[PDB]
């Protein structure tokens, strides 16, 4: 197997929680 | 490549959450991978695998333990090393949960944010 580097992604977003 | 979608989950309620509350979705598509290792990515990840970790409120500054459900957990297809560095892999074209992790949580009302690396992964 292998990891492909220029594949990689980072990927952000917001979680709520509401009163 | 891979196409990868963050989906946050609606309705969150402050105060003491289920076990496991699920707080959001991860979708991997692929046409060309068969499969993708993830990461979260914060200031206090927990484990050896990057799979539980802990996010503080921006504006209350107060953490909580978030990862991936154990259901997820154990659809990984195999924890690889990536010059040493330990990424458990999962099918693509797959979705995983993410969760407040450990047993009851009580969250304060805040917006926390969540950031996961995603890497292809050929087996």
């Amino acid at each position: 197997g292998s990891f492909l580097p220029n594949s990689e992604q980072q990927k952000s977003v917001d979680i709520v929680f509401s009163s | 490549d891979l196409t990868v979608s963050l989906i946050p989950v609606s309705g969150l309620k402050a105060g003491k959450n289920a076990p496991s509350a699920k707080i959001a979705k991860l979708v991997v598509n692929s046409t060309t991978l068969k499969e993708f290792g993830v990461r979260g990515i914060s200031n206090n990840v927990v484990d050896s695998t990057g799979t539980a970790w802990r996010v503080a409120g921006k504006n209350t500054g107060k953490e909580i333990g978030v990862g991936l459900s154990s259901d997820s957990l154990r659809r990984s297809d195999s924890t690889e090393k990536w010059n040493g560095v330990n990424w458990m892999t999962f099918n693509s074209n797959d979705t995983l949960d993410i969760v407040l992790t450990g047993p009851a949580q009580n969250v304060t009302a805040d917006t926390y944010p969540i950031t996961l690396d995603v890497v292809g992964y050929q087996p």
